[PDB]
Formats: structure tokens, C-alpha cells, sequence
């Protein structure tokens, strides 16, 4: 229960606030179609994972 | 060259002003219904405006394609506009002003000092007018012509929020723009209009006469009222949302009364100096053209 | 290279002299809170006739992501016009329209 | 138990049929969705032409989501300052007025 | 050989905005 | 043979871009490319940066 | 104005006569189509600039 608690206080207190980090803009004849189509001109070199 | 229609360039669906209204598309007169206004203890009243200098600037050849339709949407509308009162854009502008000049305005908006004959261009007589008045937005800056900056927005008042007996009037309380908005609503909206083909509605405004121009005015009213609009979130002293039940209001007080301001904010496009002199100066030949 | 309106006025008559001018498009706004300037920049000598006749591109960066910045200018189309070789073999641009 | 579970099984059974049991992850882990106009986030909408359900209102977990960012630090500026210029007099400042 | 297991979860690379002295737009 | 002529392979111009740069502005989003895109365009993308 | 003239004469004697230098045969789905139309089947690698 105590750490649903904290949990719910560092949520309550998250003062994060993004900035663009290091991004890359593929140039599409590079990347197969399947990935150019979810693909939006940029995006962070990190990923992370859908 | 595209003939231009009794109309007017701006009968032509190729010209058509709209604007997204929380991103879909739609008239700036379906926008404009949206507004509601609530009046104040304070009273503008509509001076008249002091009449254009007839000196245009210099028609001095400039090297490239001046692109002139950019240069003023973003003076207008843009966002953080730059280099807005540099001479020689208007400079080529007043070259489109001679009897019988080679430079061209092509329906793209830039001027090509070629007679470029693979680019479609507007009937040069109309050019002729509508340059030999906007040229004068080259004087801008200069002290001897710098523009009412203050009294000029009474009449932007008027023009947008001002009801019908009001502007029969000539004088309104001054009001405090209200409307649904969205996240970046006026930003948004000054996005759609920057992108505005203007300088058929100007050419319009400019090139035709009697029952066709009255028939414009009439027919484009709403247009003008948006651009009116962007200029006067740009000059609105203070914008803020309000939150009514869960609708998000956007309230822009006030209406009609420039604050001078010029540091950037949030809510709205915001004028440089040298965007109130441009946007005033604007204001002055557009007004002065409207009135006839 | 600097320039007093003593050597503008008293040079020879047939000596080249080398001026240079600005192009301020690429200058960046000012902070906010950068303290006011009282002071006046000011200028004297100006050309007479368009410099830059040499130019074919200019301020290669955005105005806002996706505005073009103002006094700009794009490469012009006849640089970009491999056209073909006339019967003769003369060098000729692309027709334009047709035919 | 296995609450958390979003996949299982990442295996072939036979090539090409799917092993008794497996679990593809839920639609709701892929559906990136778009903003409300109020700035929450959103599933897609489903068929036509309702509106998308806000994300946070079901109990689905989504690792697709738009954020919005500053394009770069804005702790970058100079920082403001002022020039303070205190009264001539300390006697003949008018305190009253209320 | 023997058969064997393994864990990975995905990992942190948040990290405070980098100062770039470099501007994007005029 | 007289050497009327001067064979030659990948010729100069009578003109050439020159090219001033602000160094100070830069596109954070770094563009990637194919190799051979990449060796064809690529002295064209350097020269306007 | 000599200058001019020297432009001038070194170009009325400019006897060059161009040899194909070493080209390549990009294999076409390697390019992006915006190159790949422009192209035309081979180029020097000495591309220049445009």
C-alpha cells in the first residue's frame, strides 16, 4: 500500500519536461515501407520499444 | 496572364480563403460566428484617417524574384517576422506601378522582372493599381510617413466586432473577444492565414470599380475581418483561456485598442516595432481603399 | 577593410577602390533581456547600382521551420536546365510549354 | 496472476501456426493516438465516425503517445536584470496615499 | 549443452537537455 | 601526331559557386542518407550547407 | 578591363577535349527516386556540384 503511495506522490511531483534529444531524419529509400509508413520524417535515436 | 474575372481574381476557386477551425476546414465567415464580444466603461471612436503620401519609393532594379506575397502575409501574420520594412520589395513594387513596365506578379505572388512567359501572372493594369497604392508600404518606416499606430485600430475594431449600427455609428465600446478555442488556436489561425493569397484580395480591392467593387467588399467582408483578427491578437494587450464548464474560452481583451506590446508570448503572433509601423501603415491604404 | 570619407572623397581618379557591404538576413533575433541599446548605428556610404549581381543563392536556413526567411532567394530555373543539343550541336535549355 | 502479461510465446509452433496459448499484445500498446483540442492524449478513433476515447478514461495500457517538447533548452538566455535606482531623498518619499 | 533462461527489461537513457550554442532558424 | 588538343577527364568550368557560410546555424536533425545518394548529391549538400 | 581580355583569350584558346573519367552504375533501387530520375544510368564520381 505504502509504495502505491509513493508511487502515486513521484507522479504527483514528476516536474519533468522534454526537450528533443539527438534525432535523425532517414531518407526513406533507406527504410522499408512496412517502417516508412509509422516513420514521421524524424525521430530520437532513441526508439525505445513498441 | 489570367484575365480577371468582373468578379474579381478573388471569384476564382483557385483563390478561395479558408481557414481550419480546430483543424477542419472552413469559411473565415464560419469562424467568425463563433465570436462574441463583451463591451467595457471605455468608448472607441473612429477619427478619420489621414490620407495616404502620394510618394511612392524609388523603382530601383533589384537582382532576383522579390517574392512580395510572403513578405507581406508575414508581416501581417507570421510568426516573428523578419527584415519587414526592407526597401526593396517595395522597391519592385513600385516598378509594377510604371505604365508600362516588363516585371510581372505571378499568381505564385513573386515578381519577376522577366516577362516569364511559362508562369501565369495577373493582368498587369491591375498590378498597375494595386501596386501604385501597396508600393507605399515602403514608407512605413520613414519618419515623414510613419503611420497612426494607435487611432488606426479603432477602425480594426469596428470593421471586426463592430455591429451594424455601431459602424453606421462610427463609435463602439470597446470589447473583449471571447470564442471555443482550441490549443494553439490563434496561432493556428494566423498559420491558415499567412498562407493566404492576399494580393488577390489587395489586386481586388485595388483593379475594380462601381457595382463590382462594392459586390466585393460586401462578398469579402469576412476576409478582411480575419485578417483583422490576427492583426489584433497581435496587438491585444492580454489574451487568456477561461475555463467554462469543460470548454476552454480564449478571451482577447481588448478589441479595437493596440497595447504597443512587442515582447513574444504564447497565445499569439506578436509585432516588432517594425511590424506595428508595416501592419499600421497597412492598415492606413487598406482602410483608405475600403471607404470609397 | 575600413573605409574613412576622407580616402571616399581623395583617392585617384583611376585607382580601384574595394568597399565591403553587409548582407544582415542571417542575424539572429536578440534575447529578451538584452539590455536596451540608446545608442544609434549609423552609416554613410551606400552603392548606387545592384551589388550582388553574382548572387545565385541566399540565407540557406528556415524562418521558422517552414517559412522562408525574407530576401531569401532560390537558385535560379536555367541553372538547373540540362536541356539538349541542337541539331547543329549548340547547347539549348529545355523547350518550354509546347511545342 | 500474469496481470501484466503483453506477450507470451514468442515462438513458431510448426513454421507457421500459432502455439496454444500465445498472447499478441493488445491494440491499445500500438494505437498512437492524436490530442483532444484540450491537449490530452487520445486513442484513434474506431470506425466512423466516432470520436477517439481518451487514453487515461480506460484501463488499457498504450506505449505509443504523442509528446509534446521544446524543441531545444530554454534555460539557453541570458538572464533577466534590472537597474534599481533608489530615491534621491528618503525624507520626501510620499508613503501616505494608502 | 544445457538449456538455459534470460532477462531484459528496456533501459533509461533519459538524460538532462544538452546545451547547443548552434540556432536551427534565423 | 600534333598535339592539337588536351584530353582531359572531369573538366573545370569558366565559372564555380563559392560560398559563404554563417557557421553558427545548424539543423539539429541529423540527415540520413543512402551511401550512393549520398556520393552522388553529397558535394552539392556540403558546398550548401 | 585587361583582365577581361585575358578571360577572353584564354578561352579562345581553350583547347580541352574531355575523356569520360571514371563513372559509376549506381544499381538504381540504391538511389532515392528523386535522384533516380535524374540520374541517367552512369555519371563520373566526379559529380560536381548542382
Amino acid at each position: 500500500v505504502s509504495g502505491l503511495l509513493m508511487v502515486l506522490f513521484k507522479v504527483m511531483t514528476d516536474n519533468r519536461l522534454v526537450i528533443v534529444g539527438e534525432t535523425t531524419t532517414p531518407m526513406s529509400n533507406t527504410l522499408s515501407t512496412v517502417v516508412n509508413n509509422v516513420l514521421r520524417t524524424t525521430y530520437h535515436n532513441n526508439v525505445g520499444v513498441n | 496572364m489570367l484575365q480577371q474575372p468582373t468578379g474579381g481574381y478573388t471569384t476564382l476557386e483557385q483563390f478561395a480563403f479558408t481557414i481550419r477551425n480546430d483543424g477542419t476546414n472552413a469559411t473565415p465567415t464560419q469562424f467568425l460566428q463563433l465570436l462574441s464580444y463583451e463591451a467595457t466603461e471605455n468608448e472607441l471612436v473612429k477619427k478619420t484617417i489621414p490620407t495616404p503620401e502620394t510618394h511612392l519609393p524609388s523603382a530601383r532594379n533589384v537582382p532576383g524574384n522579390v517574392y512580395i506575397e510572403d513578405a507581406i502575409t508575414q508581416a501581417l501574420f507570421g510568426i516573428s517576422a523578419q527584415n519587414v520594412n526592407a526597401h526593396g520589395y517595395f522597391s519592385r513594387l513600385s516598378a509594377l506601378a510604371l505604365p508600362n513596365t516588363s516585371a510581372r506578379l505571378g499568381l505564385d505572388g513573386v515578381i519577376y522582372n522577366s516577362e516569364t512567359i511559362n508562369i501565369p501572372f495577373y493582368d498587369p493594369a491591375a498590378v498597375a493599381n494595386f501596386a501604385a497604392t501597396y508600393a507605399k508600404l515602403g514608407n512605413a518606416s520613414t519618419p515623414r510617413y510613419r503611420a497612426d499606430m494607435i487611432d488606426i485600430y479603432a477602425h480594426v475594431g469596428l470593421e471586426l466586432a463592430g455591429t451594424d449600427a455601431e459602424r453606421a455609428a462610427g463609435v463602439m465600446p470597446v470589447k473583449r473577444a471571447k470564442f471555443d478555442s482550441w490549443e494553439g488556436s490563434l496561432i493556428s489561425l494566423s498559420r491558415d492565414v499567412v498562407n493566404w493569397k492576399i494580393l488577390a484580395f489587395l489586386i481586388d480591392l485595388c483593379s475594380l470599380e462601381g457595382e463590382a467593387l462594392r459586390a466585393f467588399k460586401t462578398r469579402n467582408r469576412d476576409v478582411f475581418r480575419m485578417m483583422l483578427f490576427i492583426m489584433s491578437t497581435a496587438v491585444a494587450a492580454n489574451v487568456v483561456n477561461r475555463k467554462v464548464t469543460k470548454r476552454v474560452d480564449r478571451v482577447l481583451e481588448y478589441i479595437g485598442v493596440n497595447s504597443m506590446r512587442t515582447a513574444g508570448r504564447t497565445a499569439t503572433i506578436t509585432y516588432d516595432l517594425s511590424r506595428h509601423e508595416f501592419a499600421a501603415k497597412f492598415l492606413q491604404l487598406t482602410f483608405t481603399r475600403w471607404n470609397a | 577593410q575600413h573605409v574613412d570619407a576622407e580616402s571616399i572623397m581623395t583617392a585617384p581618379k583611376g585607382k580601384l577602390f574595394h568597399l565591403q557591404f553587409m548582407d544582415g538576413l542571417l542575424r539572429p533575433e536578440p534575447s529578451a533581456f538584452d539590455p536596451p541599446a540608446s545608442g544609434e548605428d549609423m552609416r554613410l556610404i551606400y552603392p548606387l547600382q545592384p551589388i550582388s549581381v553574382a548572387r545565385s543563392m541566399r540565407a540557406i536556413v528556415n524562418h521558422n521551420e517552414v517559412d522562408r526567411p525574407r530576401g531569401a532567394v532560390a537558385p535560379s530555373s536555367y541553372e538547373m536546365d540540362t536541356g539538349t543539343l541542337s541539331r547543329n550541336g549548340d547547347l539549348l535549355y529545355s523547350p518550354v510549354a509546347n511545342g | 496472476i500474469s496481470v501484466a502479461r503483453s506477450m507470451r510465446a514468442i515462438v513458431n509452433h510448426n513454421e507457421v501456426d500459432r502455439p496454444r496459448g500465445a498472447v499478441a499484445p493488445s491494440s491499445y500498446e500500438m494505437d498512437t493516438g492524436t490530442l483532444s483540442r484540450n491537449g490530452d492524449l487520445l486513442y484513434s478513433p474506431v470506425a466512423n465516425g466516432q470520436v477517439g476515447i481518451p487514453k487515461l478514461e480506460v484501463d488499457h495500457i498504450s506505449f505509443s503517445n504523442v509528446v509534446s517538447m521544446m524543441t531545444a533548452n530554454i534555460r539557453t538566455g541570458d538572464d533577466m536584470a534590472v537597474e534599481r535606482v533608489n530615491p534621491d531623498d528618503v525624507r520626501a518619499i510620499n508613503i501616505r496615499n494608502a | 549443452k544445457i538449456a538455459t533462461a534470460s532477462s531484459a527489461r528496456q533501459a533509461d537513457v533519459e538524460k538532462p537537455a544538452d546545451v547547443t550554442f548552434t540556432i536551427e532558424n534565423v | 601526331l600534333s598535339d592539337d588538343f588536351k584530353q582531359i577527364s572531369d573538366p573545370k568550368g569558366y565559372l564555380t559557386y563559392s560560398v559563404k557560410y554563417e557557421d553558427q546555424f545548424t539543423k539539429k536533425d541529423k540527415l540520413r542518407a543512402s551511401e550512393a545518394d549520398d556520393r552522388i548529391v553529397g558535394p552539392t549538400v556540403n558546398l550548401f550547407k
